[PDB]
């Protein structure tokens, strides 16, 4: 599938698209798009949450959600903290291709 | 202190003195020894034999590791006084013990040093 990039008008097709399909989902809160409102992500909602091993797994049960909508061709593996700073928390984003 | 009256506060007398500040230095001197002069209803007016000081500094002794076993003091010690004590002084009745001991200090001020540290940070992972 050929679409076009976000900036920069360009189309790009393979697997750029990929990952800008998925940051689509994951930076979109619930309710924002037009006449779509069962689409993002509710990861907005978990910004500024104190990172417990209970935040982590609500991470990976609700990336897993709406990757799972609107993303088929993405198979989730696992999200995970690598690193601390304050606040700034990071999560190695890894799945298998699929589709 | 808190709310409505639930408190009480004060661990130091009126003491110009810096040794009898505490009140709880000021009340075992005074309840040590009618716990002991009481229990030493005799050894007045009895008669001073050859043993007599031995007999009650192995008595006076004997009720004070009590105390110690019930926390109401620290190590101590309980001897006759070995100048002051002489024959002169038996003539007229006089015989002197030292019963130096110490007591517990009230920890009237528990310090806690705390911060906030970033050491266990790699445990969120």
């Amino acid at each position: 599938m050929i679409g076009m990039d976000r900036r920069s008008g360009l189309p790009l097709s393979g697997l750029a698209h990929l990952k800008q399909s998925v940051e689509d989902i994951l930076t979109t809160p619930l309710g924002s798009r037009r006449m779509r409102p069962e689409y993002g992500s509710k990861l907005r909602r978990m910004v500024d949450m104190p990172v417990s091993e209970g935040w982590k797994s609500a991470v990976q049960a609700e990336v897993a959600r709406s990757l799972g909508r609107w993303e088929p061709r993405i198979g989730l593996s696992a999200v995970r903290v690598v690193a601390v700073v304050d606040g700034r928390v990071d999560l190695l984003l890894s799945g298998v291709f699929e589709g | 202190i808190r709310d409505d009256g639930y408190r009480l506060w004060g661990n130091r007398t009126l003491s110009s003195d810096s040794k009898w500040a505490f009140v709880t230095r000021v009340r075992t001197m005074d309840l040590v020894m009618d716990a002991i002069l009481a229990g030493h209803k005799w050894a007045v007016d009895r008669g001073i034999t050859k043993t007599y000081v031995k007999d009650v500094t192995e008595g006076l002794r004997a009720f004070m590791r009590d105390l110690k076993n019930q926390g109401a003091v620290i190590n101590f010690e309980v001897y006759a006084d070995p100048d002051l004590n002489s024959a002169s002084q038996l003539a007229q009745g006089k015989v002197y013990w030292n019963i130096r001991f110490t007591d517990v200090p009230p920890a009237e001020n528990p310090n806690f040093r705390v911060e906030v540290t970033d050491q266990w940070l790699t445990e969120v992972l």
